[PDB]
């Protein structure tokens, strides 16, 4: 009686650690992403194409990718985000374009990446509304930044064929300041990843996934001290 | 004439939280000595017991 | 009990000065990092400016870059800002707004949902 | 090639190819 | 309108300070001189719960002082014996975020809730032998931050949509609402006579509230930042408070105020549980600088010290009985302090 | 080369030939033998030579022995002596070194007991803190923990060969020899594992720790035995003679290239993992690029054995001279170092080892 019980209990405990030791490799294979965005910019296109919280499942190239949209909640983003700390990458959306939406965009991003809890998460970035902008050439920017005229375009960074070069200069400039700001602290720990979207393209899901890996090469050289 | 409702709420609960009883300062924190004196016996932390009665060890 | 009582404002004429005071009572100041947040007529917040512990560190929106100067006092308790070159445009209620914790870099205070830590606010028409 | 192995196989023929030296030196030594 | 209800607002304020300095006829400081000290408290780690694969968020002792409740962000929900280490149950998770558990007074209930902004009661029984969702409850819109059962129906809820709900369980209707904070209410603790309880919320303020009636009575702001904990003292008449100023203090539900403030000059990190110990003597506070300290609850001393996790404590626990303290953090570890 | 035993029946078969010689055979100095060489009818009053033999290993072939036979048709004694005279000096034009070289063997049997020495204590400490502790456990500390005890058994299987040497057929020297070609096998191998397993983490984002690690601690421990054993069984079937200390042929190829095609690949995973390190800096936007680079390089050169490469393919040499020399040294002083300079770089200088140090000292001073 006093062993049957010490017999039954050592069956339900191997029991449970198999259990969990079918769920490890599936909680360690799969990679989690946390869909962060204004609300102004097209976070919906992006679940589209690519209760409280929303998830989208799928999978690139046999590696499975959680998504996780943040729904129904609350405008205090400064508690719940701490349940956050464990994801492997922070994709950002801002829509370059009434307040200054692009100053409170600049603060969320300087909030997220000052955070305590938020120092060893890396941040990808889309820069969304590209095309917005090319079509704002002929009628804001430079209004609300005194820093835009006394500005030029990167020597190094290459632009796309057919592009006007005022909006390429905006781009840039737009990217430069997410990019000051990822540079200011430099911890030397996560790492910031801008990239461009149109309104409708399919790309992203690609370029995602090729920033990913990224993040956990760079996670493997900081245990080797080699980076 | 809904933040005027939300200010009479207030007033209201600020009404019902000033009329209530208040006991000196003194005298429900002797209350506290009282009760954490006579349940000293009984606690297991402040006391450490022996390994023969204390079933972690 | 955290209270924040701003003082200053009226009706100002253009290319102007005034300043503004923020009574910072019940929290130990020198320790928060704090900012200043405004509602235009008709908008949501939008972030104007704000200034660390010590005072070392400074940042304004663009749009009022170098036109307004925000400064902290620890020793009498107060945070004061100097408003000169007004604008038409910059008419709106202030909000003298404290960062939730204490020693600390990051804040979250654009929430119009009753976010608990600003003042009452005060109003500057031009 | 290895160098410990090369080491230990040039060594063991050294010492092999002293003691065929050092025991024919006595017969020179005697004889001559 | 708005001028005469403003002012008649400070008014009632400035009426209930001077109600409270009238009352403040001294401190709990200076009638507590000739009180011997409680010297070292030097705890030891008896057991060690090792088989959470992501950090433990909140876990809860049962009645029984011999089951425990771990709840991590796996999705998985674990049920251990605290005296052999053996796992009971695993119960796998519909959501991945969880940030609340609790225990049943009878131990046949589990209930959970997260970001998901539903809490799933399961019911232990199991007849035929694999647990399964006796009902899940859905009537927040923020996020289900702390519950707590009353009794077998009946369940108190903490959301971060300002307000907290009463449920019950038979029906899965809400019996009532508590609508009286201005921010995302983190805990709440209820009192042994299940009469009254407390709330505490990201506003700095701490609510009483009365179960049956529907009102709240006493509102304390004692606090600088966030209340992220708050447990009553065991005899049901004082409760300590938790906030990210990095001080706990002690209120008193008669004289309506605070009556000691536990700080120290090297501490300035966030607190994120505290709990009582059996006698009350003992205030346990968990820290966000990866150990609990043993506060002196009637001295506003150091006992003691708790340095055994690595990471940020998230939960802590006292038996009902008093015989043991488990702490969970987010290095996914269970340590159970004797 | 020529056993000390085969000299022996030589000497004995040319004294029969001399013996039958005699017995086939104004007086002549008698045909003799003289235990080296056998000497014809020695003309009276003239010197006889005679070419050194052609069965002496270390005799001058070319040269010819002198001795001179008298009128009385007796050989010439020594002056006060009843030996007989003979110029001998022909035949030993050879005699260049006869123990000057054994302070080569010496001074390197030194420096690599003292290289073994140090990373055998260096390297018993490093076990020590990576076992004990329990954060410290990982895939990553799990294969380092298998390198550092396959440099441990090196060192010791250093210790007792050289011992056994110091100190043929008994079966001792042959588990000694064969211990000493395992250990060192195995050595190599979990350098080259460790290679493969960074390698392998940076080019594939999924992974499976246990099939992986468990395929690893094979592929390190037991592929080596099977290389030792086929010699051994060779050596055995075969030559089966002395101790397995000498070489025989090509039969020592059998653990020499299987460890060699070790060296190559494992040169070439270090230049694939520097080529994506300066991809890693040029992505991250100089100086300090330059500085960071050859800083990971050279903390990445010790764990891969680069060094093997310089010296990896050189044919055997003489015994003496500039190239092996050299090499001997180069080889000696760094493969014994290796040991010692992977545990400063990776045990005790590692963040993470300083950090949990540092913590449980804090912890006992805290406590005391
Ligand atoms: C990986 C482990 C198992 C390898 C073990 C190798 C050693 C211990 C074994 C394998 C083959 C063995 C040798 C095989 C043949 C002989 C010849 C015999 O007349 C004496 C013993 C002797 C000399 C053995 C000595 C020990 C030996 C060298
Ligand atoms: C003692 C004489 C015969 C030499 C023996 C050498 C070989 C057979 C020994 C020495 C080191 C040993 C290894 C040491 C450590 C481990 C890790 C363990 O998790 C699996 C077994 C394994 C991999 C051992 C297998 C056997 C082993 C490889
Ligand atoms: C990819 C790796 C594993 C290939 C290893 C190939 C090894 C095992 C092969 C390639 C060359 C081979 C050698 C080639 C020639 C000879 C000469 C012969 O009279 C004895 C066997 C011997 C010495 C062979 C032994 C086995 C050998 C060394
Ligand atoms: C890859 C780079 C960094 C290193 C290249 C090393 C190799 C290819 C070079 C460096 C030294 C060279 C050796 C130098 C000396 C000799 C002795 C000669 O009688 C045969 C060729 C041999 C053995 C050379 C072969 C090729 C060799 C081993
Ligand atoms: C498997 C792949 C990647 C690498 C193959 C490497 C091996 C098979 C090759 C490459 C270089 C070769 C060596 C080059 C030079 C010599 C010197 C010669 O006098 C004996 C053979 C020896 C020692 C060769 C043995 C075989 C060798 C080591
Ligand atoms: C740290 C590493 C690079 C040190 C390597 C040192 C080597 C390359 C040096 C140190 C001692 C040197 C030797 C000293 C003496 C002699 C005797 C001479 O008749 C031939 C050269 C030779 C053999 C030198 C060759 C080069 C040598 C072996
Ligand atoms: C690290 C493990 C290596 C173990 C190697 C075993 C060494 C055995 C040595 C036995 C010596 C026996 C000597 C026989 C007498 C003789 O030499 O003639
Ligand atoms: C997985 C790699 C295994 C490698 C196996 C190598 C086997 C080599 C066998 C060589 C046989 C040599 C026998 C010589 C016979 C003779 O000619 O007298
Ligand atoms: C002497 C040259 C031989 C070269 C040896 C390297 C050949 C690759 C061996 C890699 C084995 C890795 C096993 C990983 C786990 C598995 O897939 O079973
Ligand atoms: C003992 C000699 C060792 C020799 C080591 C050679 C190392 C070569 C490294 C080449 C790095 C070239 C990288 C260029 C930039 C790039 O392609 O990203």
């Amino acid at each position: 009686d006093q062993r049957n019980e010490e017999k039954a209990q050592r069956e339900a405990n191997k029991k449970i650690e198999k259990q969990l030791q079918k769920d490890k490799q599936v909680y360690r294979a799969t990679h989690r992403l946390l869909l962060l965005g204004a609300g102004e910019s097209g976070k919906s296109t992006i679940v589209k194409q690519m209760t409280g919280i929303f998830e989208t499942k799928f999978q690139v190239d046999k590696v499975n990718f959680h998504m996780f949209d943040v729904g129904g909640q609350r405008d205090e983003r400064r508690k719940w985000i701490q349940c956050f700390n464990d994801v492997t990458a922070i994709i950002f959306v801002v829509a370059s374009s009434q307040t200054n939406r692009l100053q409170e965009a600049l603060n969320l991003f300087k909030s997220i990446w000052n955070n305590r809890w938020l120092r060893t998460i890396s941040v990808i970035l889309f820069l969304n509304k590209q095309d917005l902008l090319a079509e704002k050439v002929l009628a804001k920017i430079e209004d609300y930044f005194p820093e835009f005229a006394r500005y030029t375009t990167p020597e190094d960074a290459t632009p796309e064929p057919g592009e006007d070069p005022r909006v390429t200069r905006a781009k840039y400039f737009i990217r430069d300041e997410f990019l000051r700001i990822s540079t200011a602290s430099g911890d030397g720990r996560h790492y910031c990843y801008p990239h461009f979207t149109c309104a409708v393209d399919t790309e992203n899901i690609r370029r995602v996934f090729n920033d990913c890996r990224d993040i956990i090469q760079r996670m493997h050289l900081r245990q080797y001290e080699l980076l | 004439t809904a933040s005027i409702a939300q200010a009479r709420k207030l007033v209201e609960q600020l009404k019902m939280e000033a009329n209530i009883d208040r006991i000196k300062v003194s005298k429900a924190a002797a209350d506290l000595m009282a009760y954490c004196e006579a349940h000293a016996k009984e606690d297991p932390l402040l006391t450490p017991v022996p390994a023969s009665e204390n079933p972690f060890r | 009990q955290v209270q924040l009582q701003e003082s200053g404002g009226g009706l100002v004429q253009p290319g102007g000065s005034l300043r503004l005071s923020c009574a910072a009572s019940g929290f130990t100041f020198s320790n928060y990092k704090m900012n200043w947040v405004r509602q235009a007529p008709g908008k949501g917040l939008e972030w104007v400016s704000d200034i660390s512990q010590s005072g070392a560190s400074i940042s304004y929106t663009g749009s009022v870059k170098g036109r307004f100067t925000i400064s902290r006092d620890n020793a009498k308790n107060t945070l004061y800002l100097q408003m000169n070159s007004l604008k038409p445009e910059d008419t709106a209620v202030y909000y003298c707004a404290r960062c939730p914790a204490p020693f600390t870099r990051d804040c979250f205070d654009v929430t119009s949902t009753t976010y608990a830590y600003r003042g009452q606010g005060t109003q500057v028409t031009v | 090639a290895v160098a410990e192995i090369q080491l230990m196989h040039q060594r063991a023929k050294w010492i092999q190819d002293a003691r065929r030296r050092a025991f024919l030196h006595k017969l020179i030594a005697e004889i001559h | 309108e708005l001028d005469q209800l403003r002012q008649e607002a400070e008014q009632l304020k400035n009426q209930i300070r001077d109600a409270r300095k009238a009352c403040a006829d001294a401190t709990l400081s200076q009638i507590t001189n000739n009180i011997d000290p409680v010297g070292r408290i030097q705890m030891r780690t008896r057991r060690t719960l090792r088989g959470h694969l992501a950090k433990i968020y909140a876990m809860h002792w049962g009645t029984d002082s011999r089951l425990l409740v771990s709840a991590s962000q796996d999705g998985k929900l674990i049920i251990w014996d605290s005296y052999t280490t053996n796992k009971v149950h695993a119960i796998p998770l519909r959501s991945s975020w969880v940030m609340t558990c609790a225990y049943a007074p009878s131990g046949n209930y589990v209930a959970c809730g997260g970001l998901d902004n539903i809490c799933s009661i399961y019911n232990l029984k199991t007849r035929e032998g694999n647990v399964r969702v006796s009902r899940e409850l859905a009537g927040h819109t923020g996020y289900l931050s702390c519950c707590r059962f009353l009794d077998d129906n009946q369940i108190v809820t903490s959301s971060g949509d300002t307000t907290c709900a009463l449920w019950d369980i038979e029906t899965g209707q809400q019996t009532t609402t508590f609508t009286g904070h201005t921010g995302d209410v983190m805990s709440l603790s209820l009192a042994p006579d299940t009469r009254l309880f407390v709330s505490g919320a990201c506003d700095a303020s701490a609510k009483l509230w009365d179960v049956r009636e529907g009102m709240c009575r006493q509102t304390f702001t004692g606090h600088e930042s966030d209340i992220n904990a708050i447990c009553f003292f065991p005899n049901g008449n004082a409760f300590a408070t938790g906030s990210d100023d990095a001080t706990c203090r002690l209120f008193d539900l008669r004289a309506d105020q605070e009556l000691m403030t536990y700080s120290h000059d090297n501490i300035i990190c966030g607190i994120t549980s505290v709990s009582f110990s059996k006698s009350g003597r003992l205030l346990l506070a968990g820290y966000d600088d990866f150990n609990c300290n043993v506060w002196d609850a009637l001295k506003a001393d150091r006992a003691g010290v708790l340095a055994g996790h690595d990471n940020r404590v998230s939960c802590l626990g006292v038996t009902d009985d008093g015989m043991a303290v488990a702490t969970g953090s987010w290095d996914s570890f269970l340590k159970i302090w004797n | 080369v020529m056993t000390k035993e085969e000299q022996i029946f030589l000497l004995h078969r040319a004294q029969a030939q001399c013996e039958k010689r005699l017995k086939e055979v104004g007086r002549p100095c008698l045909p003799e033998w003289d235990h080296i060489l056998c000497w014809p009818l020695g003309a009276p009053g003239e010197v006889v030579a005679v070419p050194c033999p052609d069965y002496i290993y270390d005799f001058n072939h070319k040269g010819h022995a002198y001795r001179r036979c008298d009128r009385n048709g007796s050989w010439e004694l020594v002056p006060g002596h009843n030996r007989t005279w003979a110029n001998y000096s022909e035949c030993v034009k050879f005699l260049t070194n006869e123990t000057r070289e054994r302070e080569v063997f010496d001074r390197l049997a030194m420096i690599y007991t003292v290289g073994y020495s140090v990373s055998l204590a260096s390297l018993t400490v490093a076990v020590l803190i990576l076992a004990y502790f329990r954060r410290l456990h990982c895939t990553r500390n799990y294969i380092h923990m298998h390198l550092f005890l396959s440099f441990m058994l090196r060192a010791v299987s250093i210790f007792v060969k050289d011992a056994v040497l110091y100190s043929a057929g008994y079966a001792g020297c042959r588990v000694a020899v064969t211990f000493f070609l395992y250990f060192l096998a195995t050595n190599y191998y979990w350098i080259l594992v460790e290679g493969l397993y960074l390698h392998s983490l940076i080019f594939m984002a999924f992974f499976s720790e246990k099939k992986y690690l468990w395929g690893f601690t094979v592929f390190g421990w037991g592929l080596p035995a099977v290389f030792v054993a086929v010699w051994v069984s060779v050596r055995a079937t075969l030559a089966n003679t002395g101790c397995w200390d000498l070489s025989s042929g090509n039969k020592k190829w059998i653990i020499q290239v299987p460890i060699l095609a070790s060296i190559v690949l494992n040169f070439i995973l270090f230049i694939n993992i520097v080529r994506v390190l300066a991809t890693k800096l040029r992505e991250t936007n100089t100086r300090q690029q330059y500085r960071k680079l050859l800083k990971s390089t050279l903390v990445l050169m010790p764990l891969f054995g680069v060094h093997y490469i310089v010296f990896m393919a050189t044919p055997y040499t003489e015994v003496s001279g500039t190239l092996w020399q050299v090499q001997m040294h180069y080889e000696m002083l760094f493969n014994s170092f290796q040991g010692f300079f992977v545990a400063i770089i990776y045990c005790f200088c590692n963040g993470e080892v300083q950090a949990e140090i540092k913590k449980s000292w804090s912890r006992w001073t805290l406590a005391l």
